[PDB]
């Protein structure tokens, strides 16, 4: 059910993965260290 | 800066489901009517952010499940739901929960596979919020985003949450 | 009765991939050429049954991944994409033990992140028959696919104290 | 992408789950006790 445009996009995003943003990083650092 | 006086547990019997209001009736009603039943069945697991002082008060929740996208198929975990109480929004808790869900799903994926988070956005306001974190909206389904475990892992590794 | 002098590990660099023959070229070549790459990427995780004496000898393997079936009017599952036992070691119950071990691994994940059943890919109808043996129900409209409840699997593992 | 016939069968199998057979049980009891 993925369209050609998206099947290509996703393949590219997965093979060539972006680095994390400042917003994504800030969250990682704020998240308390918890188990499970 | 960010609210951090909370702790994460699986949805349980003692948690105050009725006081939770994120401003969206569906997400409120999901938590109230369906979260625990779905968690018992295994259809979707719901994790709540509880106050460290009032341990029955829910500041926010998220829900996950395994899924695949068919091009070969792509193994993913679906972030089906994420929400923060109106009283607690704009203190970074939403962002922390996206990260925590990423963490949980990556830890599972290390055992049984999975490469990305498939994120369900209800409306375009929520979809915008997710784009903020580097989630890429799909062209053919504009209220669905994808976020690499590579990207998520890099961030959690950076901060020592993995 | 059954062969039980083996132990499970994730596919690793130490494991003798070239000695493995299950009598199927594709499954042999999957283990030899694709298992480790797919395991590194996270597309499918492969677990191997090693001899307790010769810890580099592979008696058998299985591979899993998350997936969903869409109802038409979502079912969260783990796909058992592959299971195989060396020809030298077949007919000693190790195949059966690996189906159970894959069930165990996927159930433990499903406790964290959801999932209700094992979706089993059968290559041919001989293998599909073998799976029916264990209470796996073939889908009508996908004939080489079976479903086996985590409730069913859990009951069996709980019975034996493997959960 | 699941047919009506199968969507009904699956729903029934999941709501009303079979007990394990002797072959499924025998395997459970043979499987060595090991970790994740
Ligand atoms: C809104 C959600 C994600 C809460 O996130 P939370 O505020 O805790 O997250 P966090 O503090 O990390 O981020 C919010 C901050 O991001 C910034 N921001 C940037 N883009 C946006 C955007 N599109 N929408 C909101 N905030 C945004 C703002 O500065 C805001 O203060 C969540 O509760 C939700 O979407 N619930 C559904 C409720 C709904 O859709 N409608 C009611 C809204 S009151
Ligand atoms: C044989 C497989 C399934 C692993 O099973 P394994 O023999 O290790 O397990 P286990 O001993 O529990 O089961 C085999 C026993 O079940 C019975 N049995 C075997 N096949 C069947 C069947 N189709 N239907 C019913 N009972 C069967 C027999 O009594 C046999 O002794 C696996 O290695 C396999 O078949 N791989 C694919 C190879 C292929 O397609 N062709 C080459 C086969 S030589």
């Amino acid at each position: 059910y993925l369209t050609e445009r998206d099947t290509k996009m996703i393949m590219e995003i997965l093979d060539n993965p972006p680095a994390p943003n400042e917003k994504l990083l800030a969250a990682a650092f704020a998240l308390p260290d918890m188990k499970k | 800066s960010m609210f951090t006086d909370w702790h994460e547990a699986a949805i349980g019997k003692t948690h105050n489901r009725m006081n939770f209001d994120c401003g969206d009736a569906d997400l409120n009603q999901f938590l109230q009517r369906h979260a625990r039943q779905n968690h018992e069945k295994g259809t979707t697991k719901t994790y709540v952010a509880l106050d460290n002082s009032d341990v029955t008060r829910i500041h926010g929740f998220y829900s996950v499940s395994p899924a695949s996208l068919i091009y070969y198929d792509v193994p993913v975990f679906r972030l089906g739901r994420l929400a923060v109480d109106k009283s607690m929004q704009g203190q970074g808790l939403g962002a922390q929960l996206l990260l925590s869900a990423g963490k949980r799903c990556i830890q599972a994926a290390l055992q049984v596979g999975g490469v990305a988070l498939l994120i369900d956005a209800k409306n375009k306001q929520v979809c915008d919020w997710f784009k903020g974190f580097g989630a890429v909206p799909l062209n053919d389904q504009p209220l669905s985003l994808l976020l690499s475990f590579k990207t998520l892992y890099a961030a959690l590794s950076a901060s020592g949450r993995l």
